[PDB]
């Protein structure tokens, strides 16, 4: 937050957004390009001339289509295979944060090899190596069970999303309130 | 009736804080407030004075420091009438302050109803909170209401009263201090809920959960030894008595060892149950 | 429970009189009459032992453990000795004597009652200390697992009297 | 980190200046805490009020005399030398815009980070009638330090002379989810993620205990084994006392 | 408080000090700013508060238990001309005693160490005890005599404190000459 | 500024001193105070109970009668009654002519003191005392300061006069 200071025009905002964007191409840490959208940047800059990578890679981490981004870019960033590797981590990290409590109802943490293969658009052999490299970089924790096909990943990387935790937090509110009327009033009326 | 001093919440705590420096050393202070005889006695604010080289005497109080401080009482709402001068002394059997003689006699000239308070224990603290005072009488103070009839006066069975260095005279005339306390509805609401043992409060679940559960493995082994020595006492108790009479100076033999096998058993089982109910309480 | 607490004075109990009554001797140089607790009566009450007393209230508190140590004429005590037995050879002449006078009465005490004999209360060692002797004594506590008390003849040196001869009975 | 230790002498002193000055909801009594902020344990052994005047029409208008601040701190040194300026305290249930502008006053004579304290005479809801906060900048950033109360030997015992569990724990635990739910809904309509990110960290961290659920029931049975043995001991005294009660009845029949 | 408690400081960690009172009581007090670490030493009068048990101001040192009955004469009056015919012995005493003393800077600039004693033997009456004051008179030195029977003590162990107190008094007053009587009594152990 | 800082340290409260006799319990100890008889003591806050053993001199509180600070074990001053000196004023070049002994003394003193860990690998032990006899006054004062000069450690001098006295526990407390 700087309201009073750092006087900047539309010319330097595009130059500043360049270093901010490229930092998130290979950056696997602290959310993704959407943080640059959270700040008044994309609205203050042009939507084309390779400034649209925030919009293309936003849905690319969900649908998992690499042909949309690679077709609109040049050969500069597509020559390095590492860029295509980091895009696979952020795609899976969205679903891996849903294992405990975000969206899913029963709040039970379980992951098989078949369910994660369809979400990451990768086979069973490449998904086992992708999780191991994700934990090795410090983004995640936990262990992996290949015998029973179980994936236990400890929650590390936070997220800025909200609105899906209000309903599931009520589950702890309603289920525990029933013991106040039954068990809670049983000991009090003793 | 007489004047029964009612110590407020802050009046008791500041007296221990002012005499906090040193066992042998001594300080003083000024009691404030306004009150009328026949009930009302109250001390609003208390404040200390710097320790001088003369100890406690007529020259101990500084009128310059008192006048400069008194002007600050008015703007803060702290200004009240001075009802006396409270001190702090290590204490003796009789005349707890050997350097304090001519003070109270100069204090009774301004107000004859003014008293002086001194904190007795000063490292002797017990928890009955025994506090001492003195007030001069000399000629006069009679032909008035009933001083002794208030609280447990008209005494002198044998010599025993209070410190029992006093008998009749005490310091002078047996002023017969009466120490009570009264608080408002807001002050009583605090210490009841606030003060219990320590502060875990507002959630008791997880604070002591991990600490008690970690030592539960060692507690399980220690409570077993207590039961081992339980029946061994009762076994030797009934083995040596074929009489059921008293040559044994055993006037109550059983109830002591029976309570040691009961109250200890009653202590060890309740802490493994009542705490076990909140030891999980996980649900979902 | 709050009476005792961390504040407690040490005294010497003398003789019991009546329930909630006792005659003790304080360590301050004086002697007072305290009140014994309701817990200690006969079986749990020792005739003469070091006990704990309250300071101002002057009452019985707890029976102190049998501590015979003091500041004057100290008595050393070994804890977890690192000396290993049979560290020096050729001691078999002395080793057979120590095993019979130390390890024999400590392990099996029934061999003396069957034969009808009693074990000796000590042994005298004649020879140079520090060479196959002094260190061998520390090796005895390794196999016997016993408390070793190190006492020097140059200790208990003082200008007063009565403290030196008292420590021999206390140890 | 650091913790704030508030002695009962300070908590009861701030409550006295409120009633004696006849302070209504339009005014808030301001005072100065005294203690040692050097170590990690911040203890306040002294407190006193100040002639403060509050104006609700303008938050930038406050009346505070700096002469009484330095004089009283110097005159109270004769009592204890461990009392210095670690911060200040004020009254009122809420923090208004006038509290932010008065934070930079005592910072001139204060070496370490000053300490702020809010005294609530009503004490409405949950615990902690006095909340402590620290004032530090990179924009003012306030952090809530853990509030504990520890006094001396004679001070803690003196409270017990003046005054001479499971259900309450479940009530405040249920209200924690109700108060948190209202903070999320009101913040949702206020924006239309940073504040909710901290609450999501705690909320996320038989769901995760399913692996330990099997081992938990095995430990609960061992606990009942000790309780079953202690229950039998208490049952033997009932039969022993029943026989002992007859011995008294047998003496009443013969005598 | 002017009448401070008489005590001795056994220990000067850095800001902590330990003092031993003469009442057979040992207390612990922190160091203040009115004293120096070199000023706190045993066998000296140090200021100690009775009530506070804290060092406030120091105390003047007058009676240190100096072990009296040894004559201390500061700058006596004697001359080598008071007795004639000794010029043969006078020239030997002045060069070996008065010469390294009277001129301090000459021997210090050349790095020549001055002898701290000269042996003297002969029958009584020849001026051995008379000329001892002549060396301290011209050099303005304090005459300190050590009596022969005072060296014989019924108590065992008095020789340690007597010698230490001899150089302790000579440390405070720099021009001090120690005179020993009857060297042959204490000078033969065989 | 010095006057204002000095008067703040003049109001501090002193402390007592005692020695531990035998350990009673965890939070309760049995000690012997040097200012009077024995009193049951304890700890207060942030006090290490692992380093408290028998005979350890402790700082006793006056009011609560608890152990506050931690002090080493000392009775009589060892820097006054006993001569204490650091490093040395006489190096190893003025003791020359003893080089036959100097080569032996440095290897049995300087070598094990600076690197004692070399003996732990073999399992041997370095010697404790070193007996240097001879005619008194010749080279005795030089070799005394020469050993501490090449090291730089503390020089503890033990005069035989103060060892034999008439007191209570004289030579015992010295050693």
């Amino acid at each position: 937050t700087l309201e009073p200071s750092t006087s900047i025009t539309l010319a330097e905002r595009q130059q500043l957004a360049y270093d901010l964007s490229i930092s998130a191409l290979l950056g696997d840490k602290i959310y993704n390009f959407g943080e640059l959208l959270h700040h008044p940047i994309m609205e203050t800059i042009v939507n084309d001339s390779n400034y649209d990578w925030l919009f293309q890679l936003l849905n690319a981490l969900t649908v998992g289509d690499f042909d949309k981004f690679d077709s609109l870019i040049k050969v500069q960033i597509s020559k390095i295979p590492i860029l295509a590797q980091h895009e696979s981590f952020l795609r899976q990290k969205i679903c891996l944060m849903t294992l405990i409590e975000t969206v899913f109802v029963k709040n039970i943490r379980m992951l098989s090899f078949e369910d994660i293969s369809k979400a990451t658009h990768l086979p069973k052999d490449n998904v086992e190596h992708l999780v191991m490299r994700a934990i090795s970089l410090g983004l995640l924790k936990g262990s992996i069970d290949q015998v029973n096909e179980l994936v236990t990943i400890s929650w590390v990387q936070p997220r800025i999303i909200s609105g899906d935790q209000i309903t599931k937090m009520k589950d702890r509110l309603v289920e525990w309130n029933d013991q106040v009327e039954k068990l809670g009033k049983k000991m009090e009326a003793r | 009736t007489k004047e029964t001093v009612y110590i407020s919440s802050i009046a008791l705590l500041k007296m221990l804080k002012h005499g906090r420096a040193g066992v042998p050393m001594e300080v003083m202070g000024l009691m404030l407030g306004e009150f009328v005889d026949d009930y009302t006695v109250n001390v609003v604010d208390v404040f200390a004075m710097p320790q001088s080289g003369t100890g406690v005497s007529v020259e101990a109080v500084d009128d310059v420091f008192q006048a400069k401080m008194m002007d600050m009482l008015k703007q803060t709402g702290r200004d009240q009438m001075v009802v006396g001068w409270y001190h702090s002394h290590p204490g003796f059997g009789c005349w707890l302050s050997s350097v304090d003689v001519n003070t109270q006699k100069s204090f009774e000239q301004l107000n004859s109803r003014a008293v002086a308070v001194v904190v007795d224990p000063i490292q002797s603290v017990k928890g009955k909170v025994v506090i001492d005072a003195f007030r001069l009488i000399d000629t006069g103070a009679l032909i008035n209401n009933l001083e002794p009839r208030q609280t447990t006066s008209n005494t002198g069975l044998l010599n025993k009263a209070n410190i029992q260095a006093l008998i009749h005279g005490l310091n002078r005339h047996y002023y017969s201090l009466n120490i009570d306390y009264h608080k408002t509805a807001k002050e009583t609401k605090m210490l009841m809920n606030l003060h219990k043992e320590q502060w875990q409060s507002g959630l008791k679940m997880y604070d002591y959960e991990e600490k008690e559960e970690s030592n539960l493995a060692a507690t399980k082994s220690m409570v077993k030894i207590a039961e081992q020595y339980s029946k061994r006492i009762e076994e030797e108790k009934e083995l040596t008595e074929e009489e059921l009479k008293t040559r044994y100076v055993g006037r109550q033999d059983p109830k002591k060892h029976l309570s040691e096998t009961a109250d200890e058993t009653l202590e060890n089982n309740i802490v493994s149950v009542l705490t076990a109910g909140v030891n999980s309480v996980a649900i979902k | 429970k709050r009476i005792q607490s961390v504040p407690l004075v040490i005294g010497q109990f003398l003789e019991p009189i009546d329930q909630n009554t006792g005659i003790v001797s304080s360590t301050t140089g004086m002697s007072y009459v305290v009140r014994i607790l309701s817990t200690l009566d006969r079986e749990l009450l020792k005739p003469s032992m070091s006990v704990a007393l309250h300071r101002h209230s002057n009452a019985l508190v707890d029976i102190l453990p049998p501590d015979s140590d003091s500041s004057i004429s100290v008595m050393g005590e070994n804890e977890k000795p690192d000396v290993t037995y049979a560290d020096v050879g050729g001691l078999d002449m002395q080793k057979q004597e120590i095993r019979e006078a130390v390890e024999l009465p400590l392990v099996q005490a029934d061999l003396y009652e069957q034969i009808g004999i009693d074990p000796p209360r000590g042994v005298l060692l004649y020879g140079p200390p520090g060479t196959g002797k002094t260190m061998l004594v520390k090796a005895v506590a390794n196999s016997t697992k016993a408390a070793f008390i190190r006492v020097n003849g140059s200790e208990f040196v003082h200008k007063y009297l009565g403290e030196g001869p008292r420590m021999v009975r206390d140890v | 980190h650091e913790k704030v230790t508030i002695a009962p002498l300070v908590l009861l002193s701030a409550l006295d200046h409120y009633e004696r000055t006849q302070t209504k909801e339009n005014k808030r009594c301001v005072g100065v805490i005294l203690g040692d902020a050097n170590s990690s344990t911040i203890r306040v052994t002294n407190s006193f009020a100040l002639p403060f005047e509050e104006d609700e029409k303008n938050s930038d208008v406050w009346f505070l005399d700096h002469n009484y601040i330095e004089n009283m701190n110097e005159m109270c040194k004769k009592i204890n030398a461990k009392e210095k300026l670690i911060g200040w305290y004020h009254s009122g249930p809420k923090l208004r815009a006038s509290d932010l502008k008065i934070n930079e006053l005592f910072k001139k004579y204060t070496q370490n980070n000053p300490l702020l304290l809010i005294v609530d005479v009503k004490q409405q809801g949950v615990g902690l009638p006095t909340d402590a906060y620290v004032a530090i900048e990179q924009e003012k950033t306030f952090l809530h330090l853990p509030c504990t109360i520890e006094a001396e030997e004679a001070e803690e015992i003196g409270v017990e002379h003046l005054l001479r569990i499971r259900l309450t724990n479940q009530l405040k635990s249920l209200k924690g989810l109700q108060s948190k739910l209202k903070d999320v809904v009101e913040y949702l309509d206020k924006v239309i993620h940073t504040i909710l990110g901290k609450l999501q960290d705690v909320f996320n961290l038989n769901n995760l205990q399913k692996a330990l659920t099997v081992k938990t029931n095995d430990e609960l049975m061992v606990i009942y084994i000790s309780n079953l043995v202690r229950s039998i001991i208490a049952f033997d005294d009932l039969i022993e006392n029943k026989i002992q009660n007859k011995k008294i009845q047998e003496q009443r029949v013969k005598d | 408080q002017l009448p401070y408690l008489v005590a001795n400081v056994v220990e000067v960690v850095g800001k902590a000090a330990v003092v031993k009172t003469s009442s057979r009581q040992t207390v612990f007090l922190p160091m203040v700013g009115l004293v120096d670490p070199d000023k706190l030493k045993p066998n000296d009068l140090v200021g100690v508060n009775k009530d506070s048990y804290l060092i406030l101001d120091t105390l003047p040192s007058e009676f240190d238990s100096r072990v009296k009955a040894m004559e201390v004469d500061e700058k006596p009056t004697e001359t080598y001309s008071d007795v004639g015919g000794l010029d043969k012995q006078i020239e030997e005493l002045v060069e070996a005693i008065v010469l390294p003393m009277k001129r301090a800077d000459k021997f210090k600039d050349m790095g020549i160490r001055a002898p701290k004693g000269a042996l003297m033997y002969g029958p009584p009456g020849t001026g051995k005890t008379l000329l001892a004051r002549a060396c301290a008179a011209q050099t303005n030195a304090t005459f300190l005599k050590l009596a022969a029977p005072q060296l014989v003590q019924m108590y065992i162990g008095e020789g340690a404190k007597l010698v230490r107190d001899a150089f302790a008094l000579a440390k405070e007053k720099a021009p001090t000459i120690i005179f020993i009587d009857e060297l042959d009594a204490i000078g033969t152990k065989r | 500024d010095k006057t204002e800082n000095d008067i703040k340290a003049l109001q501090s409260i002193g402390q007592l001193i005692g020695e531990v006799m035998k350990e009673l319990s965890e939070e309760k100890y049995i000690v012997k105070a040097s200012s009077g008889p024995r009193y049951i003591v304890g700890v207060r806050n942030s006090v290490d109970r692992s380093k408290l053993k028998k005979g350890v001199r402790v700082t006793l509180d006056i009011t609560t009668l608890t152990i506050m600070r931690i002090l080493p074990r000392e009775t009589d001053p060892l820097v006054y009654n006993m001569t204490s000196f650091e490093q040395g004023e006489i190096t190893f070049d003025g003791i020359g002519g003893l080089t036959e002994q100097i080569r032996e003394l440095r290897e049995v003193i300087e070598l094990p003191l600076k690197n004692p860990e070399i003996f732990q690998r073999v399992g041997i032990k370095p010697p404790k005392g070193v007996l240097l006899y001879g005619p008194p006054g010749t080279g005795k004062t030089l070799l005394a300061k020469a050993v501490a000069a090449t090291i730089g450690a503390n020089f503890i001098f033990s005069p035989a006069s103060g060892i034999v006295d008439k007191y209570i526990g004289e030579s015992a407390r010295i050693i």
